[PDB]
C-alpha cells in the first residue's frame, strides 16, 4: 500500500521485476531483511502464515546463499499446510570434491600459509589426473578440469611415496623389481635403504625429501571434520557411495526436486571461511551449466526455458567485494558469470547487502530494479543515487529521510 | 622481500619445533616462539658458507 | 577509409569519451539520468544547449536531432519498424504461475558431456 | 637438453610435434644435469592454457585442432572467410553480428578482431 | 559479536573517516575548529543539520 495513502493498492509489473537483476541494500534497523522477507512471501505465496497454493504447487524457484541461518523461520510453517523447505545446512550439504576445476582444487589442497616447493603443484596435478584416468577408463578425454570421480586418499598415498630410496628402468624396492607404479595408490608401501647397489642405481628418489611438510598439511586437511561437506574423507562408505553416475542425485537437492520444495535455502553457517568462495563458485558454476544446457536443448523444438531460477545472495558484500584479496576470486568469477549472462538462459540474481559501497561494480551495474532502504552512510547515498537509472530531485533527497 | 620470507620461515620453524602437537602451525598462530634463536637463525644465515668440494653433496 | 560510427547506449555516462565526443550529429531520446543529462549537455553544440533541456520530457517515439546534417535542431517522431525488433527474453512471472514442471533432469546431464569428458 | 633415453636434442623445433620426457638433476660429474632457465615456471600458465583449449563453449575459435578437423583451415582457408562477415557470399547488404551466445570473457577479443579486419 | 565502539576525539578531521562514519549516535560538545565542525555537520543525520549550528556556542 502507498505510504502516503493506506487505502490505495500499489502494484508493479512482475514480468519486468523478477526476470532481471535487483539490488537490495540499506542499513540495519530499517527492516531490510523485513522487506526481503515480505517480497519473498509475496512471490512464493505465503500469506498470513498460510499457503494459498494448497491444492496445486506453483512453479516458484528460489535458492538462497545464507551466512547467518536467520531466514529459516521466514518460510518454516506448520507442516499441515504442505510447504516444504529444502534446508541445506553445513551437515546435510553434499558437494563432491571431484566436480571441481583446477583453480579450486589447487587452492583447496596445494595452497598453504607458506611458500610452496618446486615440483609440488605439477606432481599433485599429475596424480589427480592419473587417478581420474584410472578410475574412469570409459571416458575418452580425461583432463585436470574434467569433472570425473577420483580418490583423494590414493593421491595422498602417491605423495606419501615421497620416500624413494632406490632410484634417481624401474628399481623399486617392493618385491624385487616391481615395474608398474599403479600399485602406489593401493598401499602406503615401504622401501629399503640407500646403502646398497646393483647393476643399476639404488640412491634417493628425484622427489625424495621434498614433500614432507606438504604431506603434513595435506593429511591435516584429509581429517578435518569442518570440511565434511566435500566428501573428502573417502574411507567411510557413505562418502564413497557417490560416483560419476551419481552426479544426478547431488544436483536435485540444490534444485529441491528431491522433495519438490519451491524454496531451497543453502545454509552456509558452518562453512569455514577458507572454503566459502570455492563452495559459492562451484554452486554458481553448476547452476549456470545446468541452465545453459537446459536452454540449448530446447532450442531444437523452438521454445525457451520452462523452469526459471531466481537466486538471492544474503549480504553478498563479502564474496564479491569492491576491493579485496585473492580469497574470493572464484566466487566473484561465478557471480559475474551469472550476472553478465543469464537473461538468455533463464537466471536472475537479486543480490542483497548492507554496504553497497563495498560490493563490486561489475555486478551492481546490471540490476534493472532496486529496492533501497534507509541509509546512514554518505558514500552509500552517493553511490546508490548515481547507480539509479532515474533520479530527478525526488529520489536523491529521500534516501536518508527514509523510515 | 627476502627479510620477510626468512623471518616468517624462522618463526614457523621455531613454532613447529616447540609445539609438536599443534598441526596448523601458522605465522599468526598465538603459540610460543622464542626470539633469541630467531635472531640466531638470521645470524647464521647471514654468515653461512656452503662447501662445493667434489664428491660430497653441497651442505 | 569509409568508416563512421553511430552509438546506441542506455547510459552515455559509461561509454568512453574517446568516441562519444567524436559524434557530430545526435539522436537524443528521453533520458532520466542526471549524469547522462550533463554529459549530453557538455557534448552538444552550443546552438542547442537551450533546447537541450527538453530531454527528460520527450514522449514515446519522439527524438531530438541536433547536429550539422540537420539545418537546425528539431524533434522528430519516428514511425515503428516493420517487422518490429523483438528479443526472445524470458519473463519469469508467468512461468511461476504454472504448476511444478519437471525437466526429466536426465537428457540435460547427458548433454553436459558431448561424448565423454 | 638431454632426453630420458639419452639422445641430445640439437633442434628445439621437435617440441612442436609432441611432448618429450627429460632426465633428472644430478650433482655428480659423470651424469651432471642442471635445470633449464624455464624449468617449472609455466605450471599455472600451462594449466590455464589447457583449460582454455578444452573449453566446449568456445568452439567458434576452433581451439581443439588436435582431434577435430580444424587443422583443415590454413592460410589457404582465407578471404572467402573475410567475405562471410561482410556478406559477399550471399550478397547480403546488412552485416548483423549476433554475440548473445558468446561467453563474456572472449567478447571483447572477437569485437576487436572483427573491427580491425 | 558483542563489541561496540564509543569513539572519543578532539580532531574528527584526523580520525579515520571509515570508523567515524560507523557511529549512529553522537555526543557533541563545543567545537571550535571549522574544519572539524564541517566534518561533524556532514556526518550528522539530515534531521539534525539545522539544530547542529549550536556547537560553537555550547558552553
Amino acid at each position: 500500500n502507498l505510504a502516503q495513502n493506506e487505502e490505495v493498492s500499489f502494484t508493479l509489473d512482475g514480468d519486468k521485476f523478477f526476470s532481471k537483476h535487483v539490488a537490495v541494500v540499506g542499513s540495519t534497523g530499517s527492516g531490510k531483511s523485513c522487506a526481503v522477507a515480505k517480497i519473498l512471501q509475496n512471490v512464493v505465496g505465503i500469506n498470513d502464515a498460510r499457503n494459498i497454493n494448497k491444492s496445486d504447487k506453483k512453479n516458484s524457484h528460489i535458492i538462497i546463499f545464507d551466512i547467518h541461518s536467520e531466514y529459516k523461520s521466514a518460510f518454516e510453517i506448520d507442516k499441515n499446510e504442505d510447504f516444504n523447505l529444502n534446508y541445506l545446512d553445513v551437515e546435510k550439504l553434499k558437494l563432491p570434491y571431484w566436480l571441481m576445476n583446477s583453480e579450486e582444487l589447487e587452492t583447496l589442497f596445494i595452497e598453504s600459509n607458506e611458500q610452496n616447493s618446486h615440483n609440488q603443484v605439477s606432481q599433485f596435478k599429475r596424480a589427480v589426473v592419473l587417478n581420474k584416468e584410472k578410475y574412469n577408463p570409459e571416458f575418452k578425454k580425461i583432463t585436470y578440469d574434467s569433472p570425473v570421480y577420483f580418490n583423494i586418499n590414493e593421491v595422498f598415498n602417491y605423495i606419501y611415496n615421497l620416500n624413494e630410496e632406490v632410484i634417481n628402468l624401474p628399481k623399486l624396492s617392493n618385491g624385487e623389481l616391481v615395474e608398474n607404479r599403479q600399485i602406489y595408490f593401493n598401499e602406503k608401501l615401504e622401501f629399503t635403504s640407500s646403502n646398497t647397489s646393483k647393476a643399476t642405481k639404488a640412491s634417493n628418489g628425484p622427489f625424495n625429501g621434498e614433500f614432507n611438510r606438504f604431506l603434513s598439511r595435506f593429511e591435516t586437511k584429509l581429517t578435518d571434520k569442518r570440511l565434511e561437506f566435500l566428501l573428502l574423507n573417502q574411507d567411510v562408505e557413505e562418502n564413497s557411495k557417490y560416483r560419476t553416475e551419481h552426479f544426478e542425485d547431488i544436483l536435485k537437492q540444490f534444485m529441491g526436486y528431491l522433495d519438490r520444495s519451491n524454496v531451497s535455502i543453502i545454509d552456509l553457517s558452518g562453512i569455514p571461511f577458507e572454503v566459502l568462495s570455492i563452495t559459492i563458485s562451484l554452486i554458481s558454476r553448476l547452476i549456470f551449466d545446468f541452465a545453459f544446457h537446459y536452454s540449448k536443448l530446447q532450442h531444437q523444438k523452438d521454445e525457451l526455458n520452462d523452469i526459471p531460477f531466481m537466486i538471492v545472495c544474503e549480504e553478498a558484500h563479502n564474496y564479491i567485494p569492491r576491493t579485496g584479496g585473492i580469497e574470493f576470486k572464484a566466487a566473484k568469477k561465478s557471480i559475474e558469470r551469472i550476472a553478465k549472462e543469464g537473461r538468455k538462459y533463464g537466471l536472475s540474481l537479486m543480490v542483497v547487502s548492507q554496504r553497497p559501497s563495498e560490493v563490486s561494480d561489475t555486478i551492481l551495474s546490471q540490476c534493472n530494479n532496486f529496492i533501497n532502504l534507509r541509509l546512514t552512510n554518505i558514500n552509500d547515498q552517493n553511490y546508490i543515487k548515481n547507480l539509479l537509472p532515474d533520479n530527478s530531485r525526488s529520489i536523491s533527497e529521500i534516501l536518508p529521510t527514509l523510515g | 622481500h627476502n627479510q620477510v620470507s626468512q623471518f616468517k620461515r624462522a618463526v614457523v620453524l621455531n613454532k613447529e619445533k616447540y609445539n609438536p602437537e599443534f598441526k596448523k602451525i601458522t605465522y599468526d598462530s598465538p603459540v610460543y616462539f622464542n626470539i633469541n634463536e630467531v635472531f640466531n637463525y638470521i645470524y647464521n644465515l647471514n654468515e653461512e658458507v656452503i662447501n662445493k668440494i667434489e664428491g660430497e653433496p653441497s651442505l | 577509409y569509409g568508416l563512421s560510427l553511430m552509438v546506441v547506449s542506455q547510459r552515455p555516462s559509461e561509454v568512453s569519451d574517446t568516441i562519444l565526443s567524436q559524434c557530430n550529429n545526435f539522436i537524443n531520446l528521453r533520458l532520466t539520468n542526471i549524469n547522462d543529462q550533463n554529459y549530453i549537455k557538455n557534448l552538444l553544440p552550443d546552438n542547442s544547449r537551450s533546447i537541450s533541456e527538453i530531454l527528460p520530457t520527450l514522449g514515446a517515439g519522439e527524438c531530438l536531432v541536433v547536429g550539422d546534417s540537420t539545418p537546425i535542431p528539431s524533434i522528430v517522431k519516428l514511425e515503428l519498424p516493420n517487422p518490429e525488433p523483438r528479443s526472445q527474453s524470458i519473463k519469469f512471472h508467468k512461468k511461476w504461475s504454472e504448476s511444478w514442471r519437471t525437466p526429466s533432469f536426465e537428457e540435460v546431464i547427458m548433454r553436459w558431456r558431448k561424448e565423454n569428458g
